[PDB]
């Protein structure tokens, strides 16, 4: 899913990339924890 | 959303509703999109035909209208089987 | 060349800190725990 | 009968599967040939045929 209008339901996860294991996770819009999107956050992420 | 009564029928080993049809939509698929939502009300007035088929013939089981987009409408409503996540157990079905 | 004397004593502590875990350590973290029955080892999201 | 089709031995291997993966079950019609469903003879082959 690549926007987040698009990123909203549930969808599968598979344990160690076994079909036929599975589990339901709601899907989310994650926003990076260090990211650029100021200037601020931008010296935070370049001093990490 | 609707409540249904859900009564209890004959010639289905379950509870039905005769006053509209149920909607299953896959788990991965997103309830509420734009793509959904237009399926839904043009797939509303299938249940006036619904109605129709089994008043015409009281002896009818499961119609049923599994669309492109993965939604499938029948009737008589009656909940599913094996429901998302309430309990543990998961289903996987698609109508395609 | 005058970082001889600095590498013999890098080379002689790591000796003797391996000597030392291996005296402490060996065959210690061989244990974990799986699932009850199967074979798969149990963790959660984040964990190694 | 109700039942699936079965294919071969069954083979399950316990020591992989989780308690909590929600396999699938199965999706398989049960076609069952005429003359798997009785005893076959040469008589019966042509009149199916
Ligand atoms: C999907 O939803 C839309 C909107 O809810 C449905 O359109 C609505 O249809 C009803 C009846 O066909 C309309 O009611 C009528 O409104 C007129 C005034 O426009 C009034 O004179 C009539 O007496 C009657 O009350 C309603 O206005 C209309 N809404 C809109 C926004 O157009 C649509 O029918 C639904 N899909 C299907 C397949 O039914």
């Amino acid at each position: 899913k690549m926007t987040e209008e698009e990123c909203r339901g549930y969808y599968y996860v598979y344990k160690d990339g076994d079909p036929t294991q599975m589990e339901l996770r709601p899907r989310q819009w994650i926003h990076n924890d260090f990211h650029f999107d100021n200037v601020l956050s931008a010296m935070m992420s370049l001093f990490t | 959303r609707i409540k249904p009564v859900f009564i209890d029928d004959a010639n289905f080993r379950r509870q039905v509703s005769y006053q509209h049809a149920a909607v299953h939509i896959p788990t991965d698929i997103y309830e509420g999109s734009t793509i959904v939502l237009n399926e839904l009300n043009w797939t509303s007035a299938l249940d006036d035909v619904f109605k129709k088929n089994r008043e015409e013939d009281p002896s009818l089981l499961w119609q049923v209208f599994g669309s492109a987009t993965g939604l499938a409408r029948y009737y008589p409503a009656s909940p599913w089987v094996d429901n998302s996540r309430t309990p543990n157990k998961i289903d996987l079905y698609d109508v395609r | 060349l005058p970082l001889f004397h600095i590498a013999l004593l890098v080379l002689f502590m790591v000796i003797i800190y391996a000597i030392i875990g291996l005296e402490l350590f060996k065959g210690k973290m061989h244990k974990t725990c799986y699932y009850i029955g199967t074979d798969i080892v149990a963790t959660v999201e984040n964990e190694k | 009968q109700p039942k699936p089709i079965g294919v071969g031995i069954p083979t399950i291997n316990l020591r992989k599967r989780r308690p909590n993966v929600q396999n699938p079950k199965s999706q398989e019609p049960v076609t069952l040939d005429f003359l798997d469903a009785e005893l076959e003879n040469d008589i019966k082959v042509e009149i199916r045929n």
